[PDB]
RNA sequence: GCCCUGAAAAUGGAUGGCGCUCAAGCGUGUUACCUAUACUCUACCGUCAGGGUUGAUAUGAUGCCCUGACGAGUAGGCAGG
RNA sequence: AAGCUCGUAUCAGUUUUAUGAGGUAAAGCGAAAACUUUAAAUAUGUAAGAAGUCCUUGUUUGAACGUGGACAUUUGAAUGAAGAGCUUUUAGUGGGCCAUUUUUGGUAAGC
RNA sequence: GGAAUACUGCCAGCUGGGACUGAGGACUGCGACGUAAGUCAAGGAUGCUGGCAUAAUGGUUAUAUGCCGCCCGUCUUGAAACACGGACCAAGGAGUCUAACGUCUAUGCGAGUGUUUGGGUGUAAAACCCAUACGCGUAAUGAAAGUGAACGUAGGUUGGGGCCUCGCAAGAGGUGCACAAUCGACCGAUCCUGAUGUCUUCGGAUGGAUUUGAGUAAGAGCAUAGCUGUUGGGACCCGAAAG
């Protein structure tokens, strides 16, 4: 349970504004989860590798699904091929951004995701490995 | 009477030494000469378990869970019938209710008045 | 901005039917009540004229008011006053009479005045101090939309419907009853009688069961 | 059942006092009246809870609005000034 | 509270039912008080459905044990209702009088 | 025999007197009275009339009158009183700095991270720029020599926020992140088994049974700042006998 972020990013505050409006006047269980995720502290938003995304895109029925991470997307070297997809996130590191946009895909932000899917249709949310550490 | 690890029994001694005498617990050991029960005691406002070691003849099985089973089987029967036809069957129990109106008759029964007695 | 006249006409026509439905319902409830009462009178007369005795039905519904304060209560009397929703003094509730609730009523006897309420006192309580619990919040009733749109899934769509479901213990007594927030009465206007209150009503006090004078108590405490 | 005796000292004194005798004493019944930060109704302050509002241009979105129940406090804790 | 996994129709200093325990007669009545045939409580434990029922039967037919489908929420008493469970650790506290209700032992009387 | 009255109860019966309050601020709603437009006591007070415009009302202040209130702080949690401090005034006067570890939050980059020991430059103890090294992290386990992480779609079953499909819903089916439970697979330690073979004793293939570890089973860390915790430094402040 939280109600306002403890951060001081004015851009993050604008994101919270937008997604509070969407959560209030759309009635879809997607915005309600992303707004909650926009409140967590840094230790509770583990980074999501670029290969966990590929691992997720292999599930049967996930050809053109838009994959959404609400934290940071980091690179990976142990994987070699990469599908052609579109990922939405807060931040992409240099390596992960280069890999995605070089394999043909696209790297977008969260507000553009909200405008290409006001209710989060044909999407798929990913969470990082919490307790690989303490 | 032969007991297994896990069954339920009550303590009943056939003098002044110790008095649980009417509790109910689970057998957590069965040795050759005795049996062992545990009992959750209210330690102020917590339930801490005491492990007692009774004897054989000072313990008997319990029937505190026979009515539940018999009622579930009667309910199986009633619900078999309630699917066999379209019937309101009202399986639930009901607490005892207040009585209804009546008309007593003083034909062979004339009311006999009686006053209290002296000293 | 369209829908300028059709909406007003349609809503004013839709309300004019619910009004007639409520008219019919009440006109029937009244006949039922008076017929039952007159029948009981005549049955007593017939037993007397036939040389016999006619006993009535045990009362199905009691009204309970909390009389003593909140200090120096033991725990088992202290928990029944919570399960009865009697949280502060001079608060009242209805209670169905069964062998399961009579023991409750006998466990907290030294702290309550309870008895058997009549149509007039039920009606006055609901018309003056009636407040519903709507998702929370002790909302005054004051209107039929409030009752219908929160208690209508059980055929209750007015306030005489509620009074009926309470006075003749129907199938949805539990739901209708937990709808009503507990009543907050005041002290009695003429006093109590009884120099001292905490003796038995039989023995010249207030607590316990009076069975018929709860009406004279609550009509003044109201 | 009331009433007397049914032991108890020492500066002058205590149904709280004055006083009270078909009582202003004792046992009881019926009423009327006085009175708390307790109960009821209404306003104002705050706290908590649930709903609305991005609709531009309008005056501040840690805002604006509608509804409800609540308020003792040492050690100690959290927040705003 | 720090905080996060969980408000999950499941819970409760409460009553009712089934049953044990007090067994004191004070029910109440005996085969020549001589019962246990059996109350009313007095607070005393346990139990009251989804980790449940049936069909069908492979191993050390009754014991546990495996199996392949049927079973629906007035889904198995009453009242109330959203504040129970792990992890982190962080602050104060760690020893006392009055009264009532049981119980034991007490003498001038206290206790 | 036929009435009456009393007591108890009900009326969505009528009707006088008194006191306190007037929150809200365009309309919206539920009603009622009328054939009719309209009217109303129906989601919070208006209408009429008089006096004064100043010390009249009100605020402050001194006194009088009615009722109330035992002297502050500290220490023993009670006769809770005792006991200890206080003649009066001004100024001074007590949880601070650091080192090392740990939780929590914010920020930067992220399989990486960290410029400031030093070099270059400078408008000169500032700011800007930088090579090679080094620490922590990316691999664990055994006392030690040492050895050192995929049978498979990185696994099997149950539960699981979302998303997808059929559908108005209600539902039904598909895939299922984090995390949880249970059965397995891989690495090291440990007990056996002992192959193609060789410095005649070397090598340890292969298949096996116990527990075991902060192990692997598509990385999550490094640095800075703030609020705090513990330990050491005189360590919240003063006050004492000593070698």
């Amino acid at each position: 349970h939280r109600t306002a972020p403890k951060s001081d990013n004015v851009y993050l505050k604008l994101l919270v504004k937008l997604y509070t409006f969407l959560a209030r006047r759309t009635d879809a269980p997607f915005n309600k989860v992303v707004l909650k995720a926009l409140f967590l502290s840094k230790i509770n938003r583990p980074p999501v590798s670029v290969s966990r995304i590929a691992r997720a895109l292999k599930q049967e029925g996930a050809a053109n699904k838009t994959v959404v991470v609400v934290g940071t997307v980091t690179d990976d070297a142990r994987i070699f091929e990469f599908p052609k997809t579109t990922v939405a996130a807060l931040r992409f590191t240099a390596g992960a951004r280069a890999k995605i946009v070089k394999a043909g895909g696209e790297c977008i932000t969260l507000d553009q995701l909200a405008v290409r899917a006001p209710k989060g249709q044909n999407t798929l949310i990913l969470r990082g490995p919490r307790n690989s550490r303490e | 009477k032969v007991y297994k690890v896990g069954d339920i029994v009550d303590i009943k001694a056939n003098m002044p030494h110790k008095f649980y005498q009417g509790k109910t617990g689970v057998v957590y050991n069965v040795t050759k000469s005795s049996v062992g029960v545990i009992i959750n005691k209210m330690v102020g406002n917590r339930y801490l378990e005491k492990r007692l070691n009774l004897r054989v003849e000072h313990i008997k099985h319990s029937k505190c869970r026979q009515e539940f089973l018999e009622r579930v089987k009667a309910n199986a029967a009633k619900r078999a019938e309630a699917k066999a036809q379209g019937v309101a069957v009202q399986l639930k129990r009901q607490p005892a209710q207040p009585r209804e109106s009546r008309i007593v008759s003083t034909e062979g029964n004339v009311p006999q008045t009686l006053a209290p007695v002296p000293y | 901005a369209e829908q300028v006249a059709a909406e007003r006409a349609a809503r004013k026509a839709a309300n004019k039917e619910k009004r007639a439905i409520i008219l019919e319902r009440n006109a029937a409830y009244q006949k039922e009540y008076e017929t039952a009462e007159r029948n009981i009178i005549q049955a007593k007369r017939d037993a007397k004229a036939a040389g016999s005795y006619y006993v009535e039905a045990q009362h199905k519904l009691v009204f309970v008011v909390r009389i003593k304060g909140i200090n120096k209560i033991p725990p088992k009397p202290r928990k029944v006053l919570q399960l009865l929703r009697l949280t502060r003094i001079n608060s009242g509730t209805f209670v169905k009479v069964t062998k399961a609730t009579l023991e409750l009523l006998k466990l907290i006897e030294p702290y309550v005045a309870y008895g058997y309420p009549s149509y007039s006192t039920i009606r006055q309580l609901v018309y003056k101090r009636g407040f519903g619990k709507i998702n929370k919040q002790r909302v005054p009733l004051s209107d039929n939309a409030i009752i219908e749109a929160n208690l209508g899934k059980y055929g209750i769509l007015s306030i005489d419907d509620l009074i009926h479901e309470i006075i003749t213990v129907g199938p949805h007594f539990k739901q209708a009853n937990n709808f009503l927030w507990p009543f907050k009465l005041s002290n009695p206007s003429g006093g109590w009688g009884v120099p001292r209150k905490f003796k038995h009503f039989i023995q010249g006090g207030s607590f316990g069961n009076r069975e018929e004078f709860i009406n004279k108590l609550v009509k003044s405490m109201n």
